[PDB]
RNA sequence: GCUCAGUGAUAAAGGAGGUAGGGGUGCAGAGACAGCCAGGAGGUUUGCCUAGAAGCAGCCACCCUUGAAAGAGUGCGUAA
RNA sequence: UUCACAUCGACGGGAAGGUUUGGCACCUCGAUGUCGGCUCUUCGCCACCUGGGGCUGUAGUAUGUUCCAAGGGUUGGGCUG
């Protein structure tokens, strides 16, 4: 009950469209459509004055852990519908670089072959040739995972900070050969 | 390493340990204290490493007291030895101690580092301990 | 729970001719035997093990993989376990008849429904 | 921007000075002599010195205070500091001397009276050992 | 990562987490990097 | 933190500090060094007194020495000057000045108070035209 | 191990 | 009332924001914890040592001033 | 080099295992018998190689240490009871 994060309550800002159906909760606004599902104790209320208040059916130290969570979710579903989610991340070496094609990214890593990547419907990938890439979605989960799957084929190496970075990242540069 | 320097008899009877120590219980030399928790047997080595211990990471820090002493004898006999034809060989010495007996007692630090060097003494211990102030 | 209840009516306890020498039980045809429930972790911890015989001949299932492979052994392998041993008792697993759809071919036998008057046996969410 | 350590009245030698702030863009005769001029209008003592440097490679630089540790002991009259500071004491100076020290200090300090920059002095003289009264 | 029965923080950065029954140690640095067990 | 005690004797000094001084004025600081918190601690002492206060701390001691139409100076980050002896104008001119060299240091003027009565961030200009005690003597 | 079992009525 | 470990069959030192309770002690309504904005100064580059030691190799001292607060410096870092 | 915890880890402590050398004498005495090879298995994991990893005082190659992993592999000779 007592959470600092369930107590605030979400916004529905104009264009976006709510239906509640007991406790699934699909939502349609700007750029698409988003749905959920709510467990057993999570009772979110949608007001008269337009904004969502959770609360809790119980507290057991359940419920309390599982609200904080969900008010986050759903505050994220809402904001992600609305505006959309933009992970950017960059490639830093000789010889690194990405080409979106059509239902591919292709990333020329150093490995031998080139990577494809088929990117997801809910998923536009925006490339600048000048070694960037900015992936934007309605979902954080989805758009979050895919960024992640791209990190993962060459993950920062220490020394000269080779590889696929976010755009913000303290990578720990040890100095080799001193 | 602490040792009486004479007795009568080498061996001696393995005894019992049974009750509470009610007379070593006060700590009446220093200000802070290790006390014993459980009943058991330390050998003079065990205390020779704790002291040491405590002596090493107090350092800066003045005194450290031994409430106890090893006094009491203890007997084996050799490997590939059939039981019988006599008691065996005093190899080391005992001190027997009861629980609430004081062992270590310090003077000369904060209790910050007090309580570090204390627990690093009782490391080196066979048992169980307790950290205690003086009233 | 409901295993317990099945191997009493199969058994014949509940009736007041009883005999431990005699199959006086009923049969009890067992229906959606994929949506049977499991408290806590049992779904990933619970182990099926089942040996050849030859030496390093154990193989072991997760109570999921046997439930996505072949429903029907989970219900069969519990009741079983709870009916008595010996000649009597295979002649009377017999009497356990045990399908994964909801829908049976016995209509013709008319079934009763199963009285359970154990509180804990039906579980919600 | 660059901190330098520096005699009074003399500069431009190689060595100490001139390549480290010269490669830097910094005009050399014109911060020597500038910078001995300054020096030469204070009284002349050895001066820590921050010269601030900008991209069109014109200077200004802010002369800060001469240490109150040399000038403390020219006013024991002593050489070298104590090894162990107020454990073995190397020397005596006057209030005066105090408040002469914390007068040419005076316009290198932030003290906004005579009282705070004379117990400043005493508290750099009793951390070097020099005894005040 | 270093695995063993004695597991504290060992420096300030560190934090002992709890992951799947197993208590780790996470820290900035990778050294400080410990599990339980 | 601060006991009971130490800010009842706080809003007591600043209430004393304010019985003796004519004028008050509102700075707000947020983001600015020390360097030149100690020269205009170097301008400020001499002619006139200044204190940093909390918003209920100014609260409490304004409203029983009478200034309390100021109050609504009081809403964020809090500063304070009273003059004791040097006259307004030569108290309230350097403020603006140093606000001016303060643009890009983040100073703003919320209002001065005089004769009583609550003057704004722009009423203040004739508070800084009024001369000496030489001039108007 | 330091420690013995239960053999028999001990058990 | 408790447990979420299938613990409920056995073993220790040690570890631990596991969890449910009980007891002291700190603060706070002139706003306590966490976050976020800013400041974090002067002596002074403390003395010694050292080619250099400037809070931050080492040794000793560890005061004073301006102060809302700021250690002769907790860690990183520089040949310094 | 700085740095206890890359790697070592003294003085001491707490364990597991049941493969060494032992203690016991519960066991069989009538014909219940020890060590090596051959043939033939099989199992354990405290992992020598092969599969995947973390940390490194890991630039690279190669290591070091450790984590999961026992599916497979683990030569031919001179010498010995
Ligand atoms: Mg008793
Ligand atoms: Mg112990
Ligand atoms: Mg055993
Ligand atoms: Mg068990
Ligand atoms: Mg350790
Ligand atoms: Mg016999
Ligand atoms: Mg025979
Ligand atoms: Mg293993
Ligand atoms: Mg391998
Ligand atoms: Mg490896
Ligand atoms: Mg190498
Ligand atoms: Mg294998
Ligand atoms: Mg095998
Ligand atoms: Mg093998
Ligand atoms: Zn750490």
């Amino acid at each position: 009950k007592e959470s600092r994060i369930g107590k605030q309550p979400i916004t529905v800002p104009a264009n976006v469209a709510i239906a509640m159906e007991g406790q699934d909760l699909k939502v349609k606004g700007p750029l698409g459509e988003l749905s959920i599902t709510y467990p057993r104790e999570v009772l979110v209320e949608k007001q008269e004055s337009g904004f969502l208040r959770v609360r809790k059916a119980v507290e057991t130290r359940r419920a309390n852990q599982m609200h904080g969570l969900f008010r986050t979710l759903t505050d994220n579903m809402v904001v992600g519908v609305s505006k959309g989610f933009e992970k950017k991340l960059q490639l830093v070496g000789v010889g690194y670089r990405a080409t979106v094609e059509g239902k591919d990214l292709i990333l020329s890593l150093g490995f031998s072959h080139p990577v494809r990547m088929a990117i997801p419907d809910e998923l536009q990938v925006k490339v600048e040739e000048n070694t960037k890439v900015t992936v934007s979605g309605r979902d954080k989960s989805v758009v979050g995972q895919f960024a992640a799957t791209i990190r993962s084929w060459r993950p920062p190496e220490p020394y000269k900070g080779k590889g696929v970075r976010y755009v913000d990242e303290v990578v720990r540069r040890k100095e080799g050969k001193a | 390493m602490l040792s009486p320097k004479r007795t009568r008899f080498r061996k001696q009877h393995r005894g019992r340990m049974k009750g509470i120590s009610y007379r070593g219980n006060r700590i009446c030399f220093g200000r802070y204290a290790l006390q014993a928790l459980e009943p058991a047997w330390i050998t003079s080595r065990q205390i020779e490493a704790g002291r040491r211990a405590m002596t090493r990471n107090a350092r800066r820090g003045g005194k450290i007291w031994v409430r106890i002493f090893p006094d009491k004898p203890v007997t084996v006999r050799p490997a590939e030895t059939r039981m019988g034809s006599g008691k065996g060989s005093p190899e080391y010495w005992v001190a027997v101690v009861k629980p609430g007996r004081i062992l270590y007692e310090i003077s000369g630090v904060a209790e910050n580092i007090a309580r570090r060097a204390v627990a690093i003494a009782a490391s080196k211990m066979p048992i169980r301990t307790q950290f205690i102030i003086s009233g | 729970r409901m295993a317990s209840t099945i191997a009493i009516h199969i058994r014949g306890k509940n009736l007041a001719s009883y005999t431990p020498s005699v199959d006086m039980g009923a049969f009890v045809i067992v229906v959606n035997a994929d949506k049977v429930a499991v408290s806590g972790k049992k779904r990933t911890q619970k182990l099926y093990r089942r040996h050849s015989g030859r030496p390093g001949g154990l193989k072991e299932e997760t109570f999921d993989q046997l439930q996505k492979r072949i429903p029907e052994r989970i219900i069969e392998h519990a009741v079983r376990g709870m009916l008595p041993k010996g000649r009597l008792g295979r002649y009377l697993f017999n009497h356990l008849k045990v399908y994964k759809g909801a829908e049976h071919p016995h209509q013709a036998q008319q079934p009763i429904d199963l009285p359970l008057r154990d509180k804990r046996i039906r579980v919600e969410k | 921007v660059i901190k330098l350590a520096l005699e009074a009245g003399k500069a431009t030698p190689a060595p100490p000075v001139g390549p480290a702030l010269g490669s830097k863009g910094v005009n050399i005769m014109a911060f020597c002599k500038d910078y001995n001029a300054r020096t030469a209008d204070k009284p002349g003592f050895v001066i820590p010195v921050e010269i601030t440097v900008f991209d069109d490679k014109s200077f200004t630089f802010i002369l800060k205070t001469p240490p109150a540790s040399v000038l403390l002991l020219k006013a024991s009259g002593a050489e070298k500091g104590s090894k162990d500071p107020q454990m073995e004491k190397v020397g005596k100076i006057t209030i005066d001397q105090l408040r002469g020290i914390a007068t040419e200090k005076l316009p290198d300090l932030n003290c906004t009276t005579i009282e705070s920059a004379m117990r400043i002095i005493a508290g750099t003289a009793a951390n070097m050992g020099i005894d005040i009264d | 990562m270093k695995i063993r029965a004695s597991v504290r923080p060992i420096c300030e950065k560190c934090r002992l987490i709890r992951r799947r029954g197993r208590i780790i140690v996470i820290c900035s640095n990778p050294k400080h990097k410990q599990r339980q067990g | 933190a601060i006991s009971r005690t130490k800010k009842e004797e706080t809003v007591e000094t600043v209430q004393k500090h304010l019985e003796n001084c004519y004028l008050l004025a509102a700075i707000n600081y947020k983001g600015f060094t020390v360097k030149q918190f100690q020269d205009l601690r170097k301008a400020l002492p001499e002619n006139t007194t200044l204190i940093v206060a909390k918003n209920t701390l100014v609260e409490k001691a304004v409203q029983d020495t009478q200034w309390a139409a100021i109050k609504p100076c009081m809403k964020g980050m809090n500063a304070w000057l009273f003059v004791h002896s040097e006259e307004i104008p030569i108290a309230i001119k350097p403020y603006r000045t140093f606000q001016k060299e303060r643009k890009l240091e983040d100073n703003d003027f919320t209002g001065a108070c005089f004769e009583g009565k609550f003057y704004g961030p722009g009423e203040v200009k004739r508070l800084e035209t009024m001369p000496s005690k030489a001039e108007i003597f | 191990s330091s420690r013995p079992q239960k053999k028999g009525t001990a058990h």
